């Protein structure tokens, strides 16, 4: 199995995102220099068996790097890895909520569609996810899972 | 030996407590009044907050005298309590009897708490089971 | 290598019994004829009493087969059998299919019967667990 | 060291399940298929894995909450056994519980958690009456 | 938290009743002579993890601690407590239908309202529970669990 | 509990082993008028379910062709733990076996000269 290139793509800009060397990356994956070398720059395609050690090696579930190469496949970009930082406040928040409150535990389909559901009501209403609390992502989040 | 960390959200209920030496279970008890109409559910609030220890997992089993008797089911069964959890834990109660409305009246115990060690695997793709 | 006493209490019945080594249950069978309508459920007896060891529990699952084609269920899932517990299992069979009855005879599959360690924890009420750990 | 579990994807399509918290009970199973379940209709349902449960334990598939509280998506046969030495799919016995509204379930949406558990292999022996 | 007195007059009266001295629920429960008699005069409120260790030391499950408390709230006495030599005998049958019998076992709500129905049934009867065996309570306890 | 003397000498005489053969494992010697299992040399589950169509009918059909069995019961079970529709859809191992016995013995076919697609599209059948 081998994947398609703009996961290298994928891999290149959460790297410099979550502010990790060629070097870390390879030391936390166990790939060499080299590998992720020609990965960043589609000299070679990443085996589908790969994804999850990189995964792991940033500290990003392979689920999410999936639904950010769906968008790819569907949009020709991916405004999820354009936005990370915003994604990455907000499914803190998310996460958080799911694992300290009984409205959310018990009423969640997926942490990801409501990550991304939460972002898109804060722009409408031109709200920054970063000028919020904890306890006003809660109220927004108890709302679209009832 | 094990001591669950427990919470008491709500204050007019007892602490659950194992009935007998070696029961697998301590009873839940509902906080709230509810009458479930048949094949209709409902999330019930059962007044308290645990600390599974990591390693180990929360288990909500129903009741045989509610479900034989009266057909109170748990739509999830059985529930899980994950180790990070640390909100409210409530039970979601189905009607499985097709005439008779089941009425919850706050302090009626209503589902049973295992926790058990569980294995927390690390998955590892493979192309073919060579096993 | 942990050893579950067990007691025909009907010997016209198979003992249960595991099919292989590896497999976690042990089947458990009807001793009555039962019909249930569509959405109906009856407790019925497997003929058998266990001395599940103290700290352990028993657990009466559903089985696939009757699950999937004709939509047989058990209303308590898992039924919980106590270490104390030392009379007859009985299963809460509920029809789950919308129109189709179900007809269990005697000597039918009805339940798995699984044994699993249980922690035998104490609840202790803290202020918060912000003050005792997370 | 932390204990192996070997995971195939028949179903290459899908994410690999994961396990999102160090301490999670479970990890979800994907939909390999989409599916309407109109009220009291049920389904056996592919999510394109096969797994490896190591001999002295159990693969056990319960239903996700949220599904089953919102909509009354259950499983038939919860909570579902993976023996060890089963190496086909892992197929699912979804359920519809509520009595109005039908349910769709899309392809890639999480419709169970897969919890391991140590299991006793117990011997059985037959006795005349107990102690 | 604190448990309100009337758990003071509770132990007290089972002590007396599991004919124990402040000595043995002392060198049983870990609390001193002291504390003891400052939770059963009233001075001190039983906190929420006392009332578990009473419990144990008695030799009583902590719900019939909280159902006799029960009583007090709604009567201002436990008719219960009152006469728990009767009452002690026959949750002793009760118990031990539940654990021996299937026909209980599967089909009980309340093991301590059970009990409480079978003492009426035999009052009201004009029988003594001292009077009665195992076989007779299960022939009753089976008719009301329907 | 005499009727698996036959079983368990039956099993023997089946297996292309002498009394010395299973008389020097697990321990003339202790087998008189011949269950801890034979050094396993059948699992026990089996020993016990022929035992079981002695309670039903006098005799064991399946013991009276202990060779087609062995056969069949292997193919019923690479279909069990390898095939999702036979899995979440089986009733009962050894049962299913006998019936697919039974339809190929109506057919005139042999167990011996046929393989595992052929048994395995037959099982399919029965089950739905």
């Amino acid at each position: 199995a081998e994947l398609p290139t703009h996961y290298g793509t994928i891999i290149k800009t959460l790297r410099k995102y979550m502010k990790l060397t060629q070097s870390k990356l390879s030391e936390r994956t166990g790939f060499s220099q080299n590998t992720i070398s020609n990965h960043e720059n589609g000299n070679r395609n990443i085996g589908v068996n790969e994804i999850e050690i990189y995964g792991k090696g940033l500290g990003i579930p392979s689920y999410i790097l999936h639904r950010i190469s769906d968008e790819f496949k569907e949009k020709g970009y991916s405004p999820t890895l354009n936005d990370f930082g915003k994604f990455d406040k907000m499914y803190s928040y998310v996460n958080k909520a799911y694992y300290n409150d009984g409205d959310i535990y018990y009423s969640s389909y997926d942490l990801y569609d409501e990550t991304i559901k939460l972002l898109e009501l804060l722009k409408e209403s031109k709200i920054n996810v970063n000028d919020i609390d904890y306890d006003y992502v809660l109220k927004l989040y108890k709302q679209i899972l009832s | 030996s094990t001591t669950l960390a427990i919470v008491r959200l709500d204050p007019g209920l007892p602490l659950p407590s194992r009935a007998h030496d070696g029961d697998a279970g301590v009873d839940l008890y509902s906080a709230e009044d509810v009458e479930l109409a048949p094949g209709r559910r409902a999330l019930v609030r059962t007044g308290v907050a645990v600390a599974v220890p990591f390693g180990m997992v929360g288990l909500v089993h129903p009741r045989s005298g509610l479900a034989t008797r009266v057909g109170l089911s748990i739509v999830n069964s059985p529930g899980t309590i994950d180790a990070g959890y640390r909100g409210e834990i409530k039970v979601a109660l189905i009607n499985l009897d097709p005439a008779a409305p089941i009425v919850v009246h706050r302090g009626d115990r209503i589902a049973q708490l295992l926790v058990q060690r569980v294995e927390l695997v690390e998955l590892v793709e493979v192309s073919s089971f060579d096993e």
